[PDB]
RNA sequence: AUGUGGAUUAAUUCGAUGCAACGCGAAGAACCUUACCUGGGUUUGACAUGCACAGGACGCCGGCAGAGAUGUCGGUUCCCUUGUGGCCUGUGUGCAGGUGGUGCAUGGCUGUCGUCAGCUCGUGUCGUGAGAUGUUGGGUUAAGUCCCGCAACGAGCGCAACCCUUGUCUCAUGUUGCCAGCACGUUAUGGUGGGGACUCGUGAGAGACUGCCGGGGUCAACUCGGAGGAAGGUGGGGAUGACGUCAAGUCAUCAUGCCCCUUAUGUCCAGGGCUUCACACAUGCUACAAUGGCCGGUACAAAGGGCUGCGAUGCCGUGAGGUGGAGCGAAUCCUUUCAAAGCCGGUCUCAGUUCGGAUCGGGGUCUGCAACUCGACCCCGUGAAGUCGGAGUCGCUAGUAAUCGCAGAUCAGCAACGCU
């Protein structure tokens, strides 16, 4: 769609691999039990101090080349249109039109 | 021994047609604790009616698949086939009655462009 | 809603602003962009300005307005009838 | 109105 | 939209795949890799015509075969082009590059290559009858070429209306499954706009 | 006895069959015990789409990426036979689960 | 049924002076005059905005409900007035014919 | 059927009674696949009639059917500016069928608090010659009498 | 509940318009998405890649200012062998980017009349010529399918058949599934050893072809009755869309010829909206009750999905769910040994109700940085309109319709009653 937002989705995935790996998850491990410092943690606040791009919620699974951001298929990482065309050109493992 | 099969829309049941009483076994129960439906009873018994052999051949079978109606139809099919195996001479008065045809009325694929198999949406001309 | 065990959403920016205001023990008009912050009764004398997608609106806080989010009191949609 | 008790339930 | 790809319609029956493997979790990865591969192939060479691109994967290695009737224009006589492509393969993470180039026997019996030659003739400066007709004859003179069709679209000589008229000879049974077929497509440069091309070749029937 | 269980996966029955035959031939060489290609069922992954862009949802197209499967229970694991079997190269449409 | 003519004025993207609305409602009343069977009148006022056009700037689709048979009049012209009047006369042909075949 | 008709379905005989009009009856009173519910309703009602009359309910059923089953009905046609109704004879198949349809649909709007009772009392009433089914059948004959004039059409 | 029209509106993004638009692009709008609006910052840019020139760091880690963008200090201050390479610091330079317009400039891709049976060519003759014949006439056909004829002989795309699936059967067949004959645990139980016996699953393959009996028929097609067979006469359902039209739709899936922008129509940001509402229209769901509602007890299905995912065993919570993690990359385990309508039992007794569930006030759960705008679920209380529906109108010929339930994907979580 737009090279800008494609790049941004990629960059958000990299920021995720940085910080949602551990620094946006160990605080959830803090926040799950009943024995937490939530009484006086402010781990909530330190999480607010982390960026918004910490979260994978701000991601969006765009088609890997085209980026048709809707109609995504996770089995392929592709959108419906390219999927048609390449299944339709016979360029995928064991993929064919069907019946039953 | 005797071992044969019947099938009606995902209703498979194997049958052991013993020469004993008319005592029926359906996975540890009888024809009235399982199938409390006299129409199903009639469908199941009508071959015995046909050859006049009620209370001449016990049965041991396993319920598998389908619902009550499919199970009953597959059952009477399998019983008819067992009777052909016991003696062929009853056959020409059975296909006469069609107690042998494996009912080829199965479900249709739900298609697209619809709500289900054939009921289209309300076609407005607006 | 924001369940008990988590604790409320009282965002750090205006939390810091009100820490400043109540450490000075004087209360002034404040401008903020955070509808999503719920309320403590610490704010009752404090005064907030809050955004409507278009501008701000200064608004004063009260006892019974707690348990709420400020955007409840910031009107987002103008509608005048037909 | 009973907000002193609201934020005893909420902490 | 009338007519589907004959390749894609006979794919599991008569014709066959063009990128074979098995994979349960590396699947998205193999797909993005393969699109990058084909893109870099087109961008690394365009003077010659890639008929197909096909080969497979294993635990470690990532092999390719590839078809073109003029590899002499393509590959490094000493190794220039193949080495640039092995480098492109290192860059996009192949790391074990069994780039095993191949060439066809009958370039005229290849749908994609006939269409590429036609479109070359069109983008040069040239008109339509002699190019079209001469490709048709060049194909039909060969043994297995039992049928053919051509469906060009674009703005021939004959300003603005998107006109399209076809040419053919032999047999083109495209609702018949024992038939072997070859499809051929193109979409690239021309002054006024784009020219598009479709091609069908028929090559006996198959009984098995 | 000792058992080893190999679960094969692929997309083409022609390849799974050919590879099963070649593998069982190699097992047959060293007299190692074979059970053979016991057929498991098939998977049927399906992914419906729409053919065209921007509208025309009533028109559709289905696809089905099956995965044929086979179990070949091998017994009498002579480690020489293991050294034989581990290192056969096969068509690439197959992947194997030696366990 | 006299105000029951369900007026539906509309334009996708046109400068629509509100006296065109007067024109449309009046020209549709004109056929309220001689057809007392009317429920719906969906109407458009469309514009293709191509350069170096093919003599046909504006476009109109009109459809109307009657008791069973629905009516359909499509037109095309340079501007609003020929569009209105032409679709009106096509509807008039339709409706004269319909009330001739009604009996 | 511009090319031609197709066969009718082979009704079963009743397991209990020995009559296929009873399976026809349950299949005409059926609603939403609950065939066994239809069955038990009908059997309860017929046995209610049995305790009401001291005899088999089937005889009074067929007597009610003899009362409410016409052999003549209407079949319209648009002709010459004014649509004309016409008498047409009715073969016994559709006669019995439409009779049963009358029977059910005028049973439903009674006030016996329950379908089984409504139905049983309607059957008794029609055997006796009182039901709204009989009333409508008489209305049909009334219409055929009013429009005997159009029989020369023979259609 | 959804989607549109209309008016508001700061913005209610854009396109879609009869049949063939309006549970459409949406197989998931709280931010992101989002193209929209306010405000802020930005401008060789968020992004590439090529130049020369200055460089040896770039960055990365924590802080304060900050709505964030962004700005500011401390820490790392590279490896090539000396020619300058990886990298970016910038200088500008080629520029890069556009969801800016033209689908009537275009390719592709698709819907459609229509899965309706037709559409055309060579040579041939006829006709001044447009063009015709062939493809018209008789019968028959699922049908330009086939036959009897003749200035036509033939031929190609078509229809039909080879494809899958379902339908019967044979051979091989044994785990993760059958488990009869057997044996062993016996409360949870095929649970375990044991047999390929029926199933079964997956593979190969015969079988249906007016093939055969007879009656009709230019004796030709073809049809009317029969046998067997599982199916009987294109077994059923799918897939497959002739030439072409509709300047149909799509410059927003993509790519693209032209013109426009470039200190901004681009671009990075926080908030808001796309969910507005005095109304109209279209598609659906649950209802208007006794074939019913409520409570209790008991039984049989196929199908798919699952790793940084699926999740029970025990218990607590009314219940949403709650720590806990066995066991599973999976016919094994979670998917209860896979359900609901249904069977049996008790009450309710025709009613604005034990109907119906909206709307609203409370109190809570969960996912998320985040539940006001603007989420789903639970409990409590609330208990409305609605008493089978006008003109007219939609759908359906067999496991079809009508009804109950389930599952999957898009999905962090949900408008999913939708779609498959």
């Amino acid at each position: 769609a737009k090279k800008s937002k494609i790049v941004k989705n990629e960059q958000r995935r990299e920021l995720v691999q940085r910080y949602a790996e551990r620094r946006a998850e160990l605080k959830r491990t803090i926040r799950d039990p009943a024995s937490s410092p939530e009484r006086r943690a402010a781990a909530v606040s330190a999480l607010q101090r982390l960026p918004r791009d910490s979260s994978p919620v701000r991601l969006r699974n765009r088609d890997v080349v085209d980026g048709r951001p809707r109609g995504h298929l996770r089995k392929f990482g592709l959108s419906r249109v390219r999927v048609r065309e390449m299944a339709h050109r016979g360029e995928l493992p064991g993929v064919r039109k069907a019946s039953w | 021994p005797i071992q044969t099969v019947g099938r009606r829309k995902e209703a498979v049941v194997r049958v052991r047609l013993v020469p004993g009483t008319g005592q029926f076994n359906l996975d540890g129960r009888t024809l009235e604790n399982y199938f409390p439906n006299k129409v199903h009873q009639q469908l199941i018994k009508a071959p015995l009616v046909t050859v006049d052999r009620v209370d001449q051949f016990d049965i041991y079978a396993h319920l598998d698949g389908g619902g009550p109606s499919g199970q009953a139809g597959a059952l009477r099919l399998a019983i008819a086939r067992a009777l052909i195996l016991v003696q062929p001479e009853d056959r020409p008065a059975l296909k006469k009655a069609g107690f042998l045809t494996r009912d080829p009325r199965a479900i249709e694929r739900k298609k697209y462009g619809l709500k289900k198999a054939r009921k289209a949406p309300q076609y407005s001309k607006r | 809603p924001r369940s008990l065990k988590k604790g409320p959403f009282v965002d750090d920016h205006l939390l810091k602003k009100v820490d400043v205001q109540n450490e000075k023990n004087t209360k002034q008009v404040i401008k903020t962009w955070s509808r999503r912050s719920t309320i403590i009764p610490d704010f009752i004398g404090h005064t907030f300005a809050v955004h409507d997608g278009r501008k701000h609106v200064p608004v004063f806080v009260t006892e019974a307005m707690v348990g709420h989010k400020l955007g409840e009191f910031a009107p987002t949609r103008t509608f005048k009838g037909h | 109105g009973q907000v002193e008790k609201f934020r005893r339930r909420y902490g | 939209g009338q007519k589907i790809n004959p390749h894609g319609f006979r794919l599991g029956i008569t014709t066959e795949w063009k990128s074979r493997w098995y994979a349960d979790k590396q699947y998205k990865d193999y797909v993005k890799e393969d699109v990058a591969i084909r893109k870099l192939l087109a961008t690394g060479l365009e003077r010659a015509g890639i008929a197909d691109v096909e080969i497979e994967r294993t635990r470690d290695r990532v092999r390719v075969d590839i078809h073109t009737a003029r590899p002499g224009i393509v590959i490094g006589r000493r190794g220039t082009e193949a080495d640039r492509i092995r480098a492109d393969l290192e860059k996009l993470t192949g790391k074990q590059v069994q780039l095993n180039i191949l060439e066809v026997k009958n370039p005229e019996s290849q749908a994609q290559l006939v269409a590429q030659g036609v479109a070359e003739q069109l983008s040069n400066r040239v008109a339509f009858r002699r190019a079209m007709r001469k490709a048709i004859q060049s194909a039909m003179r060969q043994p297995n070429v039992k049928g053919i069709r051509v469906q060009c679209s674009g703005r021939l000589g004959g300003a603005e209306m998107s006109r399209s008229e076809f040419y053919r000879e032999g047999r083109v049974p495209l609702h018949t499954l024992r038939a072997d077929i070859d499809y051929g497509l193109y979409e690239a440069k021309t002054t006024f706009g784009r020219i598009g091309v479709k091609v069908w070749i028929y090559k006996g029937d198959i009984v098995g | 006895g000792q058992k080893i269980r190999i679960r094969l996966k692929a997309y083409d029955h022609e390849a799974i069959d050919a590879s099963a035959r070649k593998i069982v031939e190699t097992v047959t060489r060293t007299g190692a015990s074979v059970v053979g290609p016991v057929p498991l069922p098939t998977e049927k992954n399906v992914y419906c789409v729409i053919r065209s862009p921007h509208k025309y949802k009533d028109s559709r197209e289905h696809f089905e990426m099956r995965t044929h499967k086979r179990l070949i229970d091998i017994l009498d694991p002579t480690p020489k036979t293991v050294d034989a079997l581990m290192r056969i190269d096969l068509p690439a449409s197959v992947d194997v689960n030696i366990q | 049924e006299r105000p029951h003519a369900e007026v539906v004025v509309k334009g996708r993207n046109v400068e629509v002076p509100d006296h065109f609305r007067t024109y449309v409602s009046e020209k549709l009343s004109r056929l309220e005059r001689f057809d007392k069977t009317i429920y719906l009148f969906d109407v458009e006022l469309d514009h293709e905005r191509n350069r170096r056009q093919r003599k046909n700037c504006q476009h109109v689709e009109i459809t109307a409900r009657g008791r069973g048979p629905v009516v359909r009049g499509e037109a095309c012209a340079d501007s609003f007035y020929t569009a209105f009047e032409s679709a009106v006369q096509k509807l008039e042909g339709r409706l004269r014919r319909a009330k001739d075949r009604r009996k | 059927p511009r090319k031609g008709p197709a066969p009718k379905r082979p009704l079963v005989n009743d397991p209990v009674y020995g009559s296929q009009l009873v399976t026809q009856l349950v299949n005409k009173v059926l609603l939403e696949g609950k065939k066994s519910l239809a069955e038990r309703i009908v059997y309860g009602a017929l046995e209610q009639a049995r305790e009401k009359t001291g005899t088999d309910p089937v005889v009074t059923l067929k007597r009610a059917l003899d009362n409410v089953k016409p052999a003549l009905e209407v079949r319209s046609r648009r002709v010459g500016g004014a649509t004309y109704q016409v008498p047409v004879e009715v073969r016994p198949d559709r006669s019995t069928t439409l009779a049963l349809r009358w029977l059910v649909n005028f049973s439903r709007q009674r006030r016996e608090k329950t379908m089984v009772e409504r139905l049983a009392n309607e059957i008794l009433d029609a055997s006796n010659g009182l039901g709204a089914s009989v009333k409508r059948r008489e209305d049909t004959h009334k219409m055929a009498e009013a429009n005997r004039a159009f029989a020369h059409y023979r259609w």
